[PDB]
């Protein structure tokens, strides 16, 4: 989940 | 929450100064378009918007608030959304065509590049008049485009985080028609340009959703490459 | 135009008038269960339900001022968006439930028969949870209605603007009077229209299903419905 | 033509 690892930092 | 206790203006400010970049695309205008080359560009262009729109959300008031994975719900919800206003809103003066990127400046006649793409491109374009024909001010842009974040995914998620959603939405309402008000119009005009404003978002939904199925479609064509991201992005409204 | 010079009164009492009914589904069978059962069921409601809209939409104040294509086009461009609505309406006193038709009420379960649909009817119910919660008014629901058909394919019109203008005036009118404040008037108003872009979702959504159907040749659909269908594409 | 042509003006 990319946009899950984008959104913590 | 700090959202709520937030001024009409200070919200105004901090919308504006959390504004993404206006990025260029990769464009060779020597180089000879095909419907494949310009969806690329499309595709490039968008991939590094995202990235830009992702810490744009974590700067719209609230949104830091709510949960991980709605986060990621309301952004797969609305990416596509917010990235048509966006465009919508740099095609402003320049009437009948589409700034994607300050150096790709497209019309009606390269959009017949891509099959289904001319409809699309009109209701794009139909759009930006509107904006054009409203005035549409920025401060009022950055509202528009911060409710689809928080609003276009909120009915598909006792977890109660949709209340604070609303709570937010309502101050942003507060904010437009704060604007509208210092802008000198009258009690009647400030609600009709508030539900003009709100009624364009049921279009670019459309647009949203139409978009989306054209770009599920060229996904099984591999003529185009879908970055990782992209990809993640389209599976999400499977 | 006359429908400019309608009071906020006189356009409530006019959309409250021209209210299409309440159709029954066939009665009887298994309660539906199968994919051709439902979807059947569901087709022949819409289509009888769809005759009715037709001269709903004629009666709305502004709607045959328009040009008969253009009229043509509002229709087969918010159709759907308008049974959805209706339907969110009517469920909204069966929570959990979807009040198709006073004899056949479905829940989300019932939904599993045909792919997708479950994930179709949360969205509904989520929509008429929505509106019991805001307490949504026939006056308000009415308005909205109204606003769906004009604004839906207008970008696909001065006159269609004045006309939406007319409406908004017409919902702040509504709320002034239920004893709303200024700042619960424009909350409210802005509630009630983001809602709209949730059932265009839906409507788009359902769309695209009612599609697979008609090329899995599943059920036999009239060709006023599949004319209305092949208007999306 | 269309179905909804005649059931508009009818
Ligand atoms: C098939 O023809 C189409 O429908 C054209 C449509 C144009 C707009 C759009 C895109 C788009 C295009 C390709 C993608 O992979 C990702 C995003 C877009 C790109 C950047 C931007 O700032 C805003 C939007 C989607 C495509
Ligand atoms: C995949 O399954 C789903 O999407 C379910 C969805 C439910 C709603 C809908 C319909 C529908 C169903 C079949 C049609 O041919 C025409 C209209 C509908 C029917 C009556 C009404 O008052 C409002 C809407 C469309 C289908």
């Amino acid at each position: 989940k990319i946009l899950h690892r984008l959104l913590q930092d | 929450s700090l959202a709520l206790s937030l001024t009409a203006d200070q919200m105004v400010s901090a919308l504006l100064d959390a504004e993404p970049p206006i990025l260029y695309s990769e464009y060779d205008p020597t180089r000879p378009f095909s419907e494949a080359s310009m969806m690329g560009l499309l595709t490039n262009l968008a991939d590094r918007e995202l990235v830009h729109m992702i810490n744009w959300a974590k700067r719209v008031p609230g949104f830091v608030d709510l949960t991980l994975h709605d986060q990621v719900h309301l952004l797969e919800c609305a990416w596509l959304e917010i990235l048509m206003i966006g465009l919508v809103w740099r095609s402003m003066e320049h009437p009948g065509k589409l700034l994607f990127a300050p150096n790709l400046l497209l019309d009606r006649n390269q959009g017949k590049c891509v099959e289904g793409m001319v409809e699309i491109f009109d209701m794009l374009l139909a759009t930006s008049s509107r904006f054009r024909m409203m005035n549409l001010q920025g401060e009022e842009f950055v509202c528009l485009k911060s409710i689809i974040l928080l609003n276009s995914g909120v009915y598909t998620f006792s977890l109660e985080e949709k209340d604070h959603i609303h709570r937010v939405l309502d101050k942003i309402t507060d904010t437009l028609i704060h604007l509208m008000a210092k802008a000198g119009l009258t009690l009647q005009q400030q609600h009709q340009r508030l539900a003009q404003l709100l009624l364009i978002l049921s279009h670019i939904r459309h647009m949203s959703n139409k978009g989306m199925e054209h770009l599920y479609s060229m996904k099984c064509k591999n003529v185009v490459p879908l970055s990782d991201l992209l990809l993640e992005m389209l599976d999400a409204h499977r």
